[PDB]
């Protein structure tokens, strides 16, 4: 009969960078998705493989919740079977995904005058990511032919780039907060429903 | 010790243009953003403008937009403020202030930790 | 002009406590942004006194405390001496006007 802790994930003060997204496990408790779906403050609520309305009648073994902050134009890359600089190097969703994607504009909390530079995103890599993987290594990128180590002079670029957020940016540049859920719906005794 | 010294203030007739600066010392000038804050005589302080740590992004107050331009030299450890077409409501003691290192909750909170000394700027004839 | 509303002057005598209340609107403080306080001696540049809610910085006595609740904030001075003859300002941030805002300032007087 434990209420389920959805309040320390949606109302966290600071989300993490997209390249180091933070994941939280959810077990026991009693989920209640009707309140989330009726908030009417999210600008994007897409559910794959299950309709949101029928989410109060079936239950699962465990629920995964991972969150990050990305640009306003890259929000369409968080979907199964999409390509871009975010879906290839930062966060990848498997093609048989079954969950919901929630996002909402957060200009008033993540952008300050003079620019906010605490949010980073990977920009250079030698291969795409497998679904549900992270990398936090910042080894110097090798481009061209001449090998280089510990230097960033020519054709050797620092991988991580810095988002620049300002309150006066356009709608396509203001930061957005994303939370992605995931359900297994297979085997084992269930633990999360009510 | 963090210390900031400014100069460039003086009496001027209305309609002219002035340029003043403050020079920092004792810390890595490149890492921290900077703000310009003025204080009218008898009233409270007012915010003016801000520049990023590399000069690529900046912002100005609505009151003085289109008249005040700020610039920064990272190697020379000086930042400049340029005023054009001074008016009678620009008499103040302009201070240059340093952005706050740590602010805990949220990312939109700003505060000023180290202040300069100020220069008296007045307009008359 | 000052967006934040502050009392014009606060009197006092050595020994007891005095309080300064800095009240704000819906956007500036009610949104959730914090409140900071500075102290300006007569003839000197303002100096940071209380950054963030309470959270005193280095090199300050413990006589100064502050707190924020609802849409207002208050600063408390304990065991006042004659040395605190100065001005005090409250500062915050506003998300509608999109600039940092300052209070009207209070001149604490010691009798
Ligand atoms: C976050 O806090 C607000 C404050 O009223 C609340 O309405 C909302 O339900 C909280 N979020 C969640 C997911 O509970």
């Amino acid at each position: 009969t434990n209420l389920c802790p959805f309040g320390e994930v949606f109302n966290a003060t600071r989300f993490a960078s997209v390249y180091a997204w933070n994941r939280k496990r959810i077990s026991n408790c009693v989920a209640d998705y009707s309140v989330l779906y009726n908030s009417a403050s999210f600008s994007t609520f897409k559910c794959y493989g299950v309709s949101p309305t029928k989410l109060n009648d079936l239950c699962f073994t465990n629920v995964y919740a991972d969150s990050f902050v990305i640009r306003g134009d890259e929000v369409r890359q968080i979907a199964p079977g999409q390509t871009g600089k975010i879906a290839d190097y930062n966060y990848k969703l498997p093609d048989d995904f079954t969950g919901c994607v929630i996002a909402w504009n957060s200009n008033n909390l993540d952008s300050k005058v003079g620019g906010n530079y605490n949010y980073l995103y990977r920009l250079f890599r030698k291969s795409n990511l497998k679904p549900f993987e992270r990398d936090i290594s910042t080894e110097i990128y090798q481009a061209g032919s001449t090998p280089c180590n510990g230097v960033e002079g020519f054709n050797c670029y620092f991988p991580l780039q810095s988002y620049g957020f300002q309150p006066t940016n356009g709608v396509g540049y203001q930061p957005y907060r994303v939370v992605v859920l995931s359900f297994e719906l297979l085997h084992a005794p269930a633990t999360v429903c009510g | 010790e963090v210390q900031l010294v400014e100069s460039g203030g003086g009496v001027v007739q209305p309609g002219r243009s002035l340029r003043l600066s403050c020079a920092a010392s004792g810390f890595k000038f490149s890492k921290f953003a900077m703000h310009w804050v003025r204080q009218a005589p008898g009233k409270g302080p007012e915010w003016v403008a801000v520049i990023s740590y590399d000069g690529n992004q900046y912002h100005s107050a609505d009151s003085v937009k289109g008249r005040f331009t700020i610039s920064r030299d990272n190697s020379f450890n000086t930042l400049y403020l340029q005023m054009n077409s001074l008016g009678p409501e620009d008499t103040a003691v302009y201070y240059c202030a340093r952005d706050g290192p740590d602010t805990s909750g949220y990312y939109a909170n700003i505060y000023f930790d180290f202040w300069g000394q100020g220069t008296l700027v007045t307009v008359s004839s | 002009q000052s967006v934040l509303t502050q009392p014009p002057s606060v009197s006092g005598a050595p020994g007891q406590r005095v309080t300064i209340s800095c009240t704000g609107s819906s956007s500036n403080i009610g949104a959730g942004y914090d409140v900071h306080w500075y102290q300006q001696l007569p003839g000197r540049a303002p100096k940071l006194l209380i950054f963030d809610n309470n959270n005193r910085p280095s090199g300050v006595p413990d006589r100064f405390s502050g707190s924020k609740s609802g849409t207002s904030a208050s600063l408390a001075i304990t065991g006042l001496q004659t040395e605190d003859e100065a001005y005090y300002y409250c500062q915050s941030y506003d998300n509608s006007l999109i600039l940092a805002v300052f209070g009207g300032g209070t001149k604490v007087t010691v009798l």
